[PDB]
């Protein structure tokens, strides 16, 4: 469920670095590539992208990080 | 004749006819009443009055086109009667009904 | 004062000279005549080419100043007649080509009549220069006063056909059917029709519809020639399918199938061609193909084939 | 993929170039066989096939055969979207001039030469000969001649004499010049030469002759030679449905210019005497005039219709062009369209949308969960299914749009609200239901309107929708921080209703133990919804920062007051429920709730204040009856009294005392005072004449009519509706202005007589038409607005300047007007400000004054604080967060890359309507006054010279500086000073309004801007609509964005260039690198449509005002747009450089400085 | 009207004159409800009487030498129903009457929003049914000039001159 976001602006602000990093989010999880890191409670994508980044669970520096780290471990 | 009726009551003048021409004495007294009015006792006539503004009805302007096509028949008629004739025309083919 | 009107300035240029005098035409054709006799002679004057006339001929049967003087007096008939054009070019001025451009066509038909203009006839210069006015603006109308160009022979039918309608308008009274202009004209009734049917002007795409305002007509066509996203759609789902289904084929059967038809490479292959590939006889591939065909056909294995019809 | 757009002239080379052959013959179709004709107007050898890779002839018919040209015929096989991009030409036989740069006013050929359009039109039609280089002997280059002079002069003359006629003498002439001598030779002349004029006229000719040389355009590029063709598509023949056809006017245009062409090709074979030829090629010159620009020669040519055809220069300009119809504003897919009903039962962020709508709105996100569930095997089958409407596929539809914003719109969008997403709930119908909160927002009523609901597709248009343009996170103004989702008129009444209270009420008097045993008191009927009774009642407090600390206590209060408090949320106080509650009071607590609390506790309580109002107002029964409009029982004593005072005065004039028009002027104002003695009796009998007793003689309270209680809680209605209703309805101006002086004495309750009703009309209809026609201008203020601010952006986070301006309440005739709370809210301080006697910093620098801050300045009564403007702003391209403030629309500060400009002009131009205007828009576009005031050029002491007819020269002299500086002032211009006398800077000699030129000049950039925000605020405040100076002082800023170099210096600039401010700014921060300077500015003040059309993208200024005179500017200058704009990247699709693209734009600028 | 104003022709330098003897209005062939069906305009031919007579050469006293009198088909002029319609191509229309300024002489100088100091500029217009307009107007400086077809401004006594009036009985009038 969604209605405000108050908390994931409040978590990385400027209220237009919100929409794209939570975008970023949402397409991970819609492409079979990822996975969500909340419970879904029937949401679509997007709405459980803004609840992880509420959360405190998907951060920009979260997601390169972990882009970073895939991209490592791709070597392997 | 409605716009020779009102020229002749906005001159004051007491013929109600006349002609549709205009002439040397119309223009002159149109001249006399507007210096007239730049000087002496003279009022702006009001042109939403309802006095001034006139109701055209659907048989009017229909005889107003009807009429226009009449004239640019007979500038046909005109052309072609240019050379006349004995008894190789008739009044049916001197006259095109696609204009009208 | 001053104007913009090119015609306003064509008036004015041309009116100057004055229209002619009797005789002077005469006199206007003496001088041209004296100047192509003037090149006749350098021309007849030179050796060589009297002996390439001589070599022209056994192949048939087997002057700068008479050039000069024949360029005037045609400057000066051509301009001394410039008149005659706008009379009788300003009876077709509203015939969808603009006034000036019939002035001038009929310009070009008055340097051709003073071209062929015969003095000797003893014939006014007016009455034979008509007929080449005439024909210059009336073939000028014909040729570039439509969008869709029609055809001269075209054009006179349709001239006869409106002048014959025109004349049954007032001899019956209301209006003639195709069917009457079969026995007023001599055609089989299925050409006029086709005449009838021949398209008018084109509408103009800026035409303002009823409102006025900012309906035009541009605003109500569509593209015609345009793939619906999901015919687009469609077509991509079928590759993908007939892939899916090919594939459940035999190795020899499945490229049969794929070279029989263009599938996903060039042209379609002919059954010799892919005998000339498996080297193997026509017959050969046709039963091949027979068979893939038929097993495709079973159910359970075409059933979403079936569905994409 | 492209970073700017380049325009320039073009050269016949270059337009070869383009083309894919020469269109020879004016054919188009084949009249039998529709196919394209070989070499006309629609060719496929030239432009392309007219079927996918299917050749004309029909030799080749597969994608096999692709990239053969065929023998039969030369056609191409190739895809069919190349007939859109395929060019032709047409070489023309004699040169004509392009019409832009022969018709500009200025004539770009006219002024290039020195010559004047006058002569060039009389060469170019034919009518007079211009000598070209002819000679240096008798006859000079730039002379003319006429027929007579060249005649003279040919036996007199046959060599080294040059004199042509038409375009090629001034195609000649214009390749016969050579660029730098010219601008040497006439920088000779201007560096010795004294006069204004012929100084003017030599620097705007030295401009466009160094534009042209430094860029590679060619003068004798603006003589067309070779004429390019657009493409078939752009042009098209299509059939219409019987056989016709429709074309598009440049096809007939493109015809005509063959046409011509190929007649004048045809007369120069045939040596046709020059007369013919002369007339051939002015119509020609014509034809391509026509085709161009199908104006600028007198009389444009009409089609078959007598309409005239649209040119290729009219496809471009105007509203109706491309710029404005196609690329600033489109139609869209995805979108619908229906009517606009209440459902009061909806959420804030919520919407009823017709499941017919919503399933055709997402039929692809339909189609997807079909296949993907396995529901369909294929797409098309799913089609089936949709067009089936299955049981099936109403739940898919209800998974689809379970999170799925859409977008609302309501036709005129004044400002931002007018579009707002909201979540979809199905309902089985065909009317869009819109929460009552936001209709307010949209100017939406219930009578017939309608609304447009647009799907946002990507996950990034989703997210924003959800995240920006949801209808929770839009609950305060733009404009002004005041909440715009109040409750409006039936909430209003039913809480207004229920708080108010009774003197003798049921159950008055007993003690509660809280809101639920009044609400179970008053459902059970054992209490009435106002009696006045004590309550126990727990406030919470949140003194400090979480907690908060619970107070419990016995209120003496109403029932309905009680049962109000249990919608409250917990840390607000009592007393906001413990008066009568009307409009003013809800909004008040919703405000005071968004402040404390929060965002998520403010929609919550304004949705249960929405059903707790409606409910209510249902149960009060409130209605309307004859009865409850009630007449004073004096109103009959009153006019009887009013009109024995006129025949006393009408007597009196009878007399000879007064004259008639003292008279009526005396006769109105007895009549005004008997209308205002009628009103105030018609209140007093209907606010609280209400008697009743309780336990006792007798009381007073607030009257309960219907009328009344709307008219008082703010719900509908005001006193002067009401005054219409019972009292007379006063007196009625003519729609001259006269007022009548007979006055309408009759109310509407009773009835009008048939004059006065006449009388009536007379003004309503002058109302109807007047806001008829004021939409329309005010709605083109709005649009230059926001074309001048359109690329302003917050792009910086502080910009370090010191620099701010000093806000002070404003006072006129000894009252406050705005107190300086409202004015200083939200705006970041400049300087330090300190208590009035210097004590201590009261509040530190940098700090944003938040409802705190401002408290305690209103606690220590500080008159005058120095905040932060966007005018004094030291960013370069844009503004830092730290010079705008509060972000009005949230309460944090403004974000980077938030769109300021946009939000100021549509923040100034949504209320003109209430609107005075005429004003505004004269302030905005700087108009100079009539009789504007000669202030103070200098400082110093003033005397009197020359007072002849060239009037009084007065001299201003400083005490040590030089005094050439003399005005030449009028003598019926009262002079305010002495002749002799000292005057101050930018003080006042004359008196008269002060034009905003001089106000910038001399007293500086504070001042102008003061100026113009105290006029145009005066002109809101006295019509009642609120608006932050921000937007102003943004309007403002955008109007102060040019500079004149008063002393280039050491600089690379000009004197009188007026160079973009920011250039300079950069100019002097790098040459203080360097030692050499010597460059300093004058700002000057442009209006907003000289500002706008007036700025460094061609495209920006090209799409909103005159296009013909900025293209042909750019192109002769050959301009390079970087977009760098909101409007430049709105045309060609690209995220716009302002809100969640911003980051994008600034991630491909690290890209490029690379 | 309009037949007797125009229809009445006499060719130019030929004296051939082609003369108008009355009209009639066919019967239509549709009637209303036939015309709303198939759609058609509902109409009535019109079918003038026309008479052709030719001059015999120079006979300026009038006497012709022939007289053709035959009927003749002039259009299909739309017929109006019984409740003031018209179906033009099926579909009833209505004509509604037209507002418009009536012809003769008005005045109407402008309220001073020309100039500065707000001068009254009085002018006067000649409006026909039929023909160009003929407006005089005055100028600051107190001058009168005459205007044909709202074109450029002129001096008003040129008109006057152009009546055959010398300056003398110009001023004499005047
Ligand atoms: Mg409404
Ligand atoms: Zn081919
Ligand atoms: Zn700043």
């Amino acid at each position: 469920a969604r209605v405000t976001v108050q908390d994931a602006v409040e978590k990385i602000g400027n209220r237009f670095d919100l929409v794209l990093v939570a975008a970023r989010r949402a397409r991970q999880m819609q492409v079979g590539g990822k996975d969500p890191l909340v419970p879904e409670e029937n949401d679509k994508t997007t709405v459980i992208a803004l609840r992880e980044i509420e959360e405190g669970l998907i951060n920009n520096q979260i997601l390169d990080v972990r882009e970073r780290q895939e991209q490592q471990e791709q070597e392997a | 004749a409605v716009g020779r009726m009102k020229f002749n009551r906005s001159l004051l003048r007491e013929e109600i006819e006349g002609s549709g021409i205009l002439s040397k004495d119309d223009i002159i007294d149109v001249m006399k009443k507007l210096i007239d009015i730049r000087n002496g006792k003279g009022e702006v006539d009001d042109i939403d009055h309802l006095g001034n503004r006139r109701i055209r009805s659907v048989g009017e302007m229909a005889e107003n086109q009807f009429r226009v096509g009449l004239v640019r028949v007979e500038r046909a008629v005109k052309e072609r009667l240019s050379l006349g004739d004995l008894d190789t025309l008739m009044p049916q083919d001197m006259i095109n009904a696609k204009p009208i | 004062g001053r104007t913009t009107d090119p015609v306003r300035m064509y008036m004015r240029e041309m009116g100057t000279v004055e229209l002619l005098t009797r005789e002077g035409e005469i006199d206007i054709a003496k001088r041209i005549e004296d100047g192509i006799n003037q090149v006749q002679c350098s021309v007849a004057e030179y050796p060589e080419a009297i002996t390439y006339l001589l070599e022209q001929y056994d192949r048939v049967e087997a002057m700068s100043i008479g050039e000069a003087k024949a360029r005037r007096a045609k400057k000066e008939m051509v301009e001394a007649n410039l008149r005659l054009v706008i009379s009788i070019a300003k009876k077709y001025t509203n015939r969808g080509l603009q006034f000036l451009d019939l002035i001038q066509e009929g310009n070009i038909g008055l340097m051709k009549a003073v071209d062929k203009f015969e003095y000797r006839r003893g014939y006014k210069f007016s009455t034979y220069a008509t007929w080449w006015i005439r024909q210059a603006i009336t073939r000028s109308i014909a040729d570039q006063a439509r969008t869709i160009r029609i055809p001269v022979h075209m054009i006179e039918t349709i001239n006869k056909l409106n002048r014959i309608s025109r004349q049954m308008l007032q001899e019956m009274g209301r209006e003639p059917t195709p069917e009457e202009l079969a026995e007023r004209m001599l055609m089989p009734e299925d050409k006029i029709r086709k005449v009838l049917k021949i398209a008018k002007e084109p509408i103009s795409m800026e035409t303002p519809i009823g409102d006025d305002e900012d309906s035009h007509l541009g605003d109500f066509i569509e593209d015609t020639t345009l793939e619906l996203p999901l015919d687009s759609a469609t077509t991509e789902s079928l590759r993908a399918a007939t892939h899916d289904v090919l594939a459940g084929l035999t190795a020899r059967e499945a490229k049969v199938l794929r070279m029989r038809f263009g599938i996903d490479m060039n042209t379609d292959y002919t059954l010799e061609e892919v005998g000339k590939q498996f080297d193997v006889t026509r017959e050969r591939i046709r039963q091949i193909e027979a068979k893939a065909l038929r097993k495709l056909r079973h159910p359970s294995r075409s059933e979403v084939l079936r569905s994409f019809l | 993929e492209f970073d700017a757009i380049k325009i320039a002239l073009a050269s016949p080379d270059m337009i070869r170039s383009w083309s894919f052959g020469e269109v020879k013959k004016p054919e188009t179709i084949n009249y039998r066989t529709f196919k394209p004709e070989r070499d006309g107007l629609f060719c496929a050898r030239i432009f392309g096939p007219v079927k996918d890779y299917e050749c004309l002839c029909g030799k080749y018919k597969r994608l096999k055969h692709r990239g053969v040209i065929c023998e039969k015929c030369g056609v191409e096989v190739t895809q069919t979207k190349v007939r859109r991009e395929r060019m032709g030409h047409i070489e023309l036989a004699s040169p004509t001039a392009h019409i832009w740069f022969l018709k500009s006013l200025p004539s770009r050929i006219g002024l290039l030469l020195d010559m004047p359009l006058r002569d060039i039109e009389r060469v170019l039609y034919f009518e007079s000969y211009v000598v070209i280089e002819g000679g240096m002997t008798n006859l000079e280059r730039q002379q003319i001649l006429t027929e007579e002079q060249y005649l003279d002069a040919l036996e007199e003359f046959g060599d080294e004499f040059d004199a042509k006629m038409g375009a090629e003498a001034i195609q000649a002439l214009l390749k016969s010049m050579d660029l730098e001598q010219e601008c040497e030779q006439l920088r000779e002349e201007l560096n010795e030469t004294n006069s204004e004029t012929k100084r003017k006229k030599l620097t705007k000719r030295i401009k466009l002759l160094e534009a042209f040389v430094q860029s590679g355009n060619k003068p004798e590029w603006m003589i067309l030679t070779v004429l390019p063709v657009l493409p078939p598509d752009l042009r098209p023949l299509v059939p219409l449905d019987g056989g016709r056809f429709a074309t598009s006017d440049l096809n007939d245009l493109y015809r005509r210019v063959i046409n011509r062409n190929n007649r004048l090709k045809r007369l120069l074979d045939l040596a046709a005497p020059d007369i013919i030829v002369r007339n051939e090629k002015r119509m020609l010159q014509e034809a391509v005039d026509a085709l161009l620009d199908n104006g600028r020669r007198g009389r444009a040519i009409t089609g078959s219709n007598k309409r005239p055809l649209k040119s290729l220069a009219d496809m471009i300009k105007g509203k109706q062009g491309r710029f404005r119809q196609n690329l600033l504003g489109k139609r869209v897919d995805y979108s619908g369209r229906s009517v606009i009903t209440v459902g009061p039962y909806l959420r804030l962020h919520q919407c009823g949308l017709p499941k017919k709508m919503a399933l055709e709105l997402f039929k692809p996100f339909i189609y997807g969960k079909l296949e993907l569930r396995g529901l369909a095997t294929t797409i098309k089958a799913a089609k089936k299914m949709v067009e089936r409407e299955e049981a099936v596929v109403w739940d898919i539809l209800d998974e689809v749009i379970r999170e799925h914003p859409v977008l609302l719109n309501r036709a005129p969008t004044l400002h931002r609200l007018g579009i707002q997403a909201f979540e979809p709930v199905l309902i089985e119908g065909k009317a869009i239901q819109l929460h009552p909160l936001v209709c307010a927002a949209y100017n939406a009523d219930f009578d017939g309107d309608q609304m447009a609901v647009h799907v946002p597709l990507t996950l990034e248009a989703q997210l924003e929708a959800r995240a920006l343009m949801m209808s929770t996170n839009n609950i305060l103004s733009p404009a002004n921080g005041e909440p715009i989702i109040v409750p409006s008129q039936d909430v209003v009444l039913g809480l207004y209703y229920m708080t108010r209270d009774c003197v003798n009420a049921k159950g008055e008097g007993m003690v509660l133990t809280g809101p639920k045993e009044a609400e179970r008191l008053y459902r059970s009927g054992l209490a009435s919804l106002h009696a006045r009774v004590k309550v126990r009642i727990t406030e919470y407090e949140k003194d400090a920062n979480g907690e908060l600390v619970a107070k419990t206590s016995l209120k003496d209060t109403t029932v309905g007051r009680a049962i109000l408090w249990m919608i409250v949320p917990k840390g607000l106080p009592y007393s906001i429920v413990n008066q009568a509650l009307g409009k003013k009071a809800i909004s008040k607590m919703l405000n005071t709730c968004y402040r404390i609390l929060g965002l998520k506790p403010t929609v919550i309580f304004a949705d249960q204040i929405m059903y707790t109002g409606f409910a209510y107002a249902a149960r009060s029964g409130a209605s309307v009856g004859i009865d409850d409009m009630v007449i004073p029982e004096k109103k009959h004593e009153i006019i009887s009294e009013a009109e024995a005072e006129v025949a006393e005065i009408q007597e009196q004039f009878q007399s000879g005392l007064v004259t008639a028009g003292e008279r009526y002027n005396k006769v109105i104002d007895i009549w005004a005072a008997a209308n205002d003695r009628v009103s105030k009796a018609m209140m007093d009998n209907l606010q609280t004449e209400t008697v009743i007793n309780r336990d006792g003689q007798e009381e007073k309270q607030v009257s309960f009519n219907s009328i009344y209680m709307m008219a008082d809680s703010g719900a509908r209605g005001s006193a002067a509706q009401i005054r219409q209703l019972a009292g007379m309805r006063g007196l009625m101006a003519k729609p001259d202005g006269s007022i009548i002086e007979t006055p309408i004495t009759a109310n509407f309750r009773e009835g009008l007589n048939v004059l006065q009703y006449f009388i009536s009309t007379h003004g309503a209809r002058k109302g109807l038409a007047d806001t008829a026609l004021k939409t329309a201008n005010s709605g083109y203020l709005t649009r230059r607005l926001v074309d001048v601010a359109q690329d302003l952006v917050v792009t910086e986070d502080d910009c370090g300047t010191h620099e701010g301006i000093m806000m002070t309440p404003v006072i006129e005739g000894g009252d406050v007007k705005e107190p300086l709370r409202d004015r200083v809210l939200g705006r970041v301080t400049a300087e330090d400000v300190l208590k009035p006697g210097t004590a201590d910093i009261l509040v530190p620098r940098n700090t944003l004054l938040h409802e705190q801050w401002c408290d305690l300045l209103e606690e220590n009564s500080v008159d005058a604080v120095k905040v932060r403007s966007v005018v004094s702003c030291d960013t370069d391209f844009g503004v830092c967060a730290h010079c705008y403030g509060r972000d009005l629309a949230r309460g944090h500060i403004i974000n980077k890359g938030e769109a300021i400009g946009v939000i100021a002009a549509q923040s100034i131009g949504e209320p003109g309507t209430q609107l005075g205007l005429p004003r505004v828009a004269d302030l905005f576009e700087a108009r100079r006054p009539k009789e504007p005031a000669i202030l103070a050029e200098i400082s110093g002491i003033v005397s009197f010279g020359k007072e002849t007819k060239g009037k009084r020269r007065l001299v201003i002299t400083p005490v040590d500086g030089s005094d050439p500086y003399e005005e030449m002032i009028p003598k019926w211009r009262q002079l305010n000073v002495f002749e002799g006398e000292r005057v101050e800077r930018g003080d006042v000699i004359s008196d008269g309004p002060e034009a905003p030129h001089d106000i910038l000049r001399l007293r500086g950039v504070h001042a102008v801007t003061r100026y113009i925000v105290n006029e145009v605020q005066d002109v809101y405040r006295l019509q009642g609509v609120k608006i932050n100076d921000k937007h102003i002082e943004v309007i403002v800023r955008q109007m102060l964005r040019k500079a004149t170099i008063v002393n280039a210096g050491s600089s690379d600039f000009l004197e009188g260039e007026q160079v973009e401010y920011s250039r300079v700014k950069i100019a002097n921060r790098e040459l203080e690198a360097n030692g050499k300077v010597g460059a300093t500015y004058s700002r000057d003040l442009l209006g907003i449509t000289k500002a706008s059309l007036a700025t460094e993208s061609f495209i920006s200024a090209a799409s909103f005002q005159e296009t013909t005179r900025v293209l042909t500017e750019a192109a002769v200058a050959g301009k390079r747009d970087e977009l760098r704009g909101l409007k430049e990247n709105v045309i060609v699709g690209r995220l716009i450089p302002a809100g969640t693209g911003y980051a994008y734009h600034q991630d491909r600028m690290r890209r490029r400085a690379a | 009207a309009a037949f007797r104003s125009v229809f009445p022709i006499q060719s130019y330098s030929g004296n051939s004159e082609l003369q108008y003897v009355s009209y009639r209005l066919g019967e239509p062939v549709f009637d209303v409800q036939e015309c709303q069906i198939r759609g058609v305009t509902y109409s009535a031919p019109l079918r003038v009487k026309l008479r052709l007579v030719i001059y015999e050469r120079e006979a300026p006293e009038g006497t012709v030498k022939d007289i053709k009198e035959q009927e003749v088909y002039m259009g299909e002029i739309p017929l109006m129903t019984d409740n003031g319609t018209f179906v033009i191509n099926g579909t009833e229309r209505v004509i509604v009457s037209q507002l418009h300024r009536s012809p003769g002489v008005f005045f109407d100088s402008d309220k001073g929003k020309t100039h500065s100091s707000g001068k009254v500029l009085y002018n006067a217009r000649i409006i026909p049914y039929r023909g160009s307009w003929l407006d005089f107007e005055f100028d600051p400086k107190d001058n009168l000039f005459v205007r044909i077809d709202r074109r450029r401004k002129l001096p008003a006594t040129i008109i006057l001159r152009a009546l055959n009036y010398t300056t003398e009985q110009i001023l004499d009038l005047f």
